[PDB]
This record gives C-alpha cells, structure tokens and sequence, in this order.
RNA sequence: GUUUAUUAAAAACACAGCACUGUGCAAACACGAAAGUGGACGUAUACGGUGUGACGCCUGCCCGGUGCCGGAAGGUUAAUU
C-alpha cells in the first residue's frame, strides 16, 4: 500500500542523516513498516532520497 | 502479460528527445497488443546525491501491461542507451492509473 | 565435454579428451582450404631456427576471416568444425547473398545462430562492431590492433578481452595477459568469448600424444656436456650456475621487451 | 651497397685499440639515410640514399647541380 | 641556413628578407613550399627582377581567396545525411571528405585540404560550426547541419 | 620408447604431468654485416627458456653472500663543453 513515489510523507519517518527510524520510536505497525523500509530503500536508490548526509 | 511500472532518467542534456523515446518505447509495447495505463513526465528534479558527477536528471514515470518478452527485450535497449541512467521495474498485481 | 579414459592400457590410463558433439563429422568446406606445409622450425637458411618443432599429422590451412568487413549483411551460421591450426573451433557462416566464409567460433555460438558485422549491429555475441559503438565493459575477442588490419587479441580457445575505459579517440583494453593496452577506438572486436573453452582441461596423456601434433622431444641442459649448453656436464648432476639459456642469456626474471616504439600503448604492464 | 649516392661515401676498414694496444679490425661506415628532395625544376620529389655529409653538399651546391653529377656517372635516380 | 623569402610566413620574417633559419626547417618545408627559397647570389639578381612583380602577384592569391571565401560564406547552411541512430547518435561518421563534397555540390570548389574541425570529426546531428583556411591570412565560417532518414 | 655405427642399452636420455620465468605481435627468441626468414599465416587456454619428471601423501626454515626484479633522494662517474 506504501508507495515508494509518496515522497512528501517519506521524511516523516527518516532523519536528517537518513536514518529510518525504528518502529519503537514512530509507532509505526510491524506490517506497515517492512513496506515502508521497502519503499524508503526503492526511493533512495532512484536518487529521490540521500543514503546519508554526506555525497 | 502481467501489470509493469517503469521508471528511467536520462541525461539532462537529453532533455529534449525524451518525448521521441516515449513514442517508440510506447509503439513497442502497444504493437505486442500491450496497453499503456500511466504516462507522467515528471520534468528535471534535483537529484538527492550525484550519479555519474551529475546533479540533475529527466523524471518520467511508465506503468504498463505486456507480456515477458516486450519488457525484456525492452530492458537490453535501456541498457546501451547511455542517454537514460538508472532506470527501474517493477512488478504489480492491479493496474492503477494515480497523479502521484 | 570432458571424458577420462578407463586404464586398459599405460598411456591409456592418464589420457583426458575434449569431446564436442556439435562439431561437423564430414569434411571441410573444400573451396576455403590451402595447403600449408610443415617446416620442421627451418628458416629460408635451412637452419634450425626455433627448436622442439617437427613431425605431426598433416594439415590442411583454412581462410579464417579475421577482419569481418562484410557489413550489413547477416549471415547465418552452418555448422561448427574442428581446426587443426588453432586451439579453437571454426563457425562456417552463410551470407544470405550467397558467399560463405570462416570464423572462430564464440562461446555460446550454435548452428542456425544469427550473426550480423556493421556498425549498427546489434550488440549480441558473434557481431562485429568498432569498439566506438560497443559499450563499455563489454568482453569481445579477436581485437585489431590497426582498423581493417584484421583482429590480433584474444584468439585462443577460451581468450577473451574486456573494455574497461573509453577515453576520446583510444579505448584502453583488459589484456587476456593482465595489461592493459590502448587501442583505437576504430578498430573493430567481436562480442563473446572464444568457444571450446575446455581446451585447457585436456591431458595429452602419453608421450606420443605430443608428438602427434609436432612437438619434438626437449633436453635439459643439465644433462649437456659444457660444449653444447652453457649449463654443462659434471661428473654426476651438479649445476652450480645461474639459469640461463642456450645462448647464455640469463633466464628466470630477466625482463626482454625493448619495443621503444609502442610503449606508448602500454599503459601497465601485466605485471 | 651502403654507398653513398652523392659523395661516393663508402664503408672502410680500420681496427680499435684498447688500453693493452690490441688491434681487433672493424669497420667504419656513414650516416647514409633514405631522404627525398624535391626536384624544383621537375615538380617531383626524388629519393636517394645519402650520407650527413652529402645532404649538406646538396644544401650548398643544390638538388639540381647534385642531380647533374649523377647523370654523368650514369648513376641511376 | 639563409634564404629568401616569397611570401609573408607568419613568425619568421617578411617578404623578401634574408633571416637565417635551421637547415630541416628551410630544407623540408620552406623549399618544397614556395615560402621561400636558398639566398644565393644567382637568385637574388634574379630576385631583384622578379621582386616587383612577385609582390603584386601575391596580392592577387589571396583577394580571390578573400573572394572565394565570402563565395564560401554566402552559402550559409549545407545539408548531409549520414546513418543516425536513437536520440541523434549517427553509428558512422562525417568526415573532412564528405563535408567537402557538400560544398562543391551545387555551391563552390572547396579542396578537402582547407577544412577545419577544431570540434572533432562531427558524429552527432544536429548543427554545427565548421571553419575553412583559403589563404593563411583569411578565414571562412559556416554552420553544417547532418540529417538522415 | 631413446642412446656411446665398431668393448658400456643402464639407475643414463626422453616422457605425459608440475612449477618458475620471459613474450601484447613488426612478440620474445633464433639464423643472418643487411634485406629477409622461422616462431606463425599462430595471438597469453599462444609461444620461448629453465628445472623437475606418471600417479598418491607432500614439498619445512634462511634474502647475509651471488644473481635477478623494483626505486633511485644522495655519493661517485664517460664522451662533450
Ligand atoms: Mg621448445
Ligand atoms: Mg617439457
Ligand atoms: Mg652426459
Ligand atoms: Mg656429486
Ligand atoms: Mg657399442
Ligand atoms: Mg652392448
Ligand atoms: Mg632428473
Ligand atoms: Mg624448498
């Protein structure tokens, strides 16, 4: 259902360091987040999101 | 015969062929009695790091229906044409035709 | 395939073969032949010039086109045949225009493949293109070091050269050897490794296996009298020398090359 | 025939000395190379094997006077 | 070596002056060009004479050349057709031979000797620049153009 | 299998196999004052040299000496000036 080129809402569960940030923290579903991390590592490699801070 | 997403950026510089590889990517397809379900051009986007010392890339989006061979032949072409870099696909189960 | 001999015999029981089922059992396309003789390593002087050559079967020269400059024409491959003058095979080609021609054969080559030379050939094994048109990181063989010179890298059985750089007019070439080479990017290369690329796992097995193919017996020079080999005699076996060869150059680590001209080219050497 | 063409130059035979005086013979040869020269008078470039010393002799005297000798001598060109 | 020279060279010297040069450069160059010449007492007699008219010859080469390249500049756009690829890669080349033909094709004798690609050889469509020498002291321009079908 | 034709046929030589090393093609190398020729109408799964000598289990330690390979800031150093 997470959709990789929903880009605006991808920043609320990742840091400035591109950290995803863990399920305990946002309180994200155990379903929900294995496709959001699916989604987040899709989006980073098509340069949409940074891996890190530094390039 | 299985529903396809297709995502490719090209080099800017091509910025202004990308509306005649649509034509012929899409005349592949659709003369395999494919069907095209999205077409989006999502213009040059800022590039979150640097590919290829390159910071600006030609965005469009391709969601598509036809069958093995199509695709995998198609595939090959997208790999010697140095004009797009990093081009994705992908597998779905339902059509679906959303602005994204 | 690669098949060991059951020991019904000594010179039997060592012996491993390379056995291809698609090669042509019948004879050779008669038109594309010549003959070539044996020289036994006899310069025009008459004179040993190169030692360990001599005897072997007989065989007959075929036209192998090395330069592929039939271009736009596709071809269509016939059958696959043992040579006799080279580690790998030869892939006998039709032109749909009539002309028939030899070409070493690639790796995943077979009969009734499709294979095009050009400049807007597709890019699958077999075709020929210059390296200008072949995308980088590709592996090709039979390479020409001048354009329209014919290819010269990358012929043995299981040869095979990649592109790693292109850089203006030259492209830099991953040697079979490890170094690295420029060459230009109008020559043209074939895509695909060499076929038979079990050349290497046979076992000739017996003496007179070698001999078959023209290798005459090799003498060591300890076993010399001083006369002849610089390694000499001595009563029992006693060496006491650096190596070196016949004519006294010291081998084992001695560098040779002293081509001033093409240095050049030779971005790294292999090693 | 490592003759020059212009001057005649020739190899000759003579023999180097070491520090012990030891005589081993040798031979003494000229700096002949392959050079062509256009010939102003015949539009044409015209080669032939000449030593250091006879290209200067051409510079000096001229391609066509050089030229002149040799078909007196029947040398061909 | 001292010589005598025919024609304006560009660092060496002037018309008609006796500078002394390098024996390859005269001896390779200079003599089987017409740049310049051996400065011997036969020719500089012979010179003299001929001094007048040489100069006023000279002019005459490079105001036909001037001539023939506003000729070569007139002719604004010049087509070819070559084999082109996808996105406008040409798998070939245009090469000084074929943009030469072009020219005279309908147009003005141009030699395959006077073009210049500073660019490179032209393998991509599209329109380029491309720049002619018709005398060492004039130049030509125009804008090439290959397309093919 | 080969060898001292005519006192030595063998444990000697060769051998398939193994290893080191050279060689990017106008290859190294070799015969030639040179042209040229062989290597090869072959192209590193190729070719030359060297040692070992099917196969089986294995092949330890030492780079001071000699040789080779790499670098070379410095010292010393030829013709020439
Ligand atoms: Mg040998
Ligand atoms: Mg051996
Ligand atoms: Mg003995
Ligand atoms: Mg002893
Ligand atoms: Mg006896
Ligand atoms: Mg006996
Ligand atoms: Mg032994
Ligand atoms: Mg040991």
């Amino acid at each position: 259902e997470i959709d990789y080129k929903d880009i605006a809402t991808l920043k609320n569960y990742i840091t400035e360091s591109g950290k995803i940030v863990p399920s305990r923290i946002t309180g994200t579903r155990a379903k929900y987040q294995r496709q959001l991390a699916r989604a987040i590592k899709r989006a980073r490699y098509l340069s949409l999101l940074p891996y890190t801070d530094r390039h | 015969m299985r529903h396809y997403e297709i995502v490719f950026m090209v080099h800017p510089d091509q910025s202004e062929q990308v509306p005649g590889m649509i034509e012929r990517y899409t005349a592949a397809i659709t003369g395999a009695e494919g069907k095209i379900h999205r077409l989006e051009d999502w213009g040059r986007r800022q590039l979150a790091y640097p590919i290829n010392k390159l910071h600006k890339a030609h965005y469009v989006l391709m969601n598509v229906e036809a069958p093995q061979e199509v695709i995998d032949e198609l595939e090959t072409t997208f790999r010697f044409n140095d004009a797009v870099i990093r081009s994705m696909v992908m597998r779905t189960k339902h059509a679906v035709t959303e602005a994204s | 395939a690669v098949v060991k001999c059951k020991p019904t015999s000594p010179g039997r029981r060592h012996v491993v073969k390379v056995v291809n089922p698609e090669l042509h059992k019948g004879k050779p396309f008669a038109p594309l032949l010549e003959k070539n003789s044996k020289s036994g390593g006899r310069n025009n002087n008459g004179r040993i010039t190169t030692r360990h050559i001599g005897g072997g079967h007989k065989q007959a020269y075929r036209i192998v086109d090395f330069k592929r400059n039939k271009d736009g024409i596709p071809a269509v491959v016939e059958r696959l045949e043992y040579d006799p003058n080279r580690s790998a095979n030869i892939a006998l080609v039709l032109y749909k225009d009539g002309e028939r021609r030899y070409i070493l054969a690639p790796k995943g080559l077979k009969a009734g493949d499709q294979i095009q030379s050009g400049v807007d050939a597709a890019i699958k094994p077999g075709n020929t293109l210059p390296m200008r048109n072949i995308p980088v990181g590709s592996t090709v063989h039979n390479v020409e070091m001048k354009p329209g010179k014919g290819g010269q890298l990358a012929r043995s059985a299981g040869t095979y050269v990649q592109i790693v750089a292109r850089d203006g007019a030259y492209v830099t070439l991953r040697l079979r050897s490890g170094e690295m080479r420029k060459v230009e990017a109008d020559c043209r290369a074939t895509l695909g490794e060499v076929g038979n690329a079990e050349h290497m796992l046979r076992v000739l097995g017996k003496a007179g296996a070698a001999r078959w193919r023209g290798v005459r017996p090799t003498v060591r020079g300890t076993a010399m009298n001083p006369v002849d080999h610089p390694h000499g005699g001595g009563e029992g076996r006693n060496f006491g020398k650096h190596p070196v060869t016949p004519w006294g150059v010291q081998t084992k680590g001695k560098k040779t090359r002293s081509n001033k001209r093409t240095d050049k080219f030779i971005v790294r050497r292999r090693s | 025939s490592r003759v020059c063409q212009v001057t005649g130059k020739r190899p000759v035979t003579g023999n180097n000395r070491s520090h012990a005086l030891n005589a081993t013979k040798r031979r003494f040869l000229p700096n002949l190379h392959s050079h062509r020269f256009w010939v102003e008078s015949e539009k044409r470039f015209v080669t032939l094997r000449v030593s250091a010393k006879g290209m200067r002799v051409i510079d000096k005297k001229g391609i066509d006077t050089v030229l002149a000798e040799l078909r007196a001598r029947g040398e061909k060109y | 070596m001292q010589v005598i020279l025919l024609d304006k060279v560009a660092n060496l010297g002037s018309l008609g002056d006796q500078v002394n040069v390098k024996a390859g450069y005269a001896r390779n160059f200079l003599v089987p060009q017409g740049k310049a010449v051996p400065a011997t007492k036969k020719n500089i007699e012979f010179f003299e004479a001929r001094r007048a008219e040489l100069e006023a010859k000279l002019a005459e080469v490079l105001a036909a050349a001037n001539a023939r390249a506003e000729k070569i500049n007139a002719l604004e756009t010049v087509t070819i057709a070559s084999k082109a690829g996808d996105e406008g890669k040409l798998f070939g080349s245009i090469g000084t031979r074929d943009i030469a033909d072009a020219v005279t094709a309908a147009g003005v004798e141009v030699a395959k000797s006077e073009v210049r690609l500073p660019n490179g050889v032209l393998r991509t469509t599209g329109e380029h620049e491309v720049s002619f020498q018709v005398h060492s002291e004039v130049f030509a321009k125009v804008i090439v153009n290959v397309v093919a079908e």
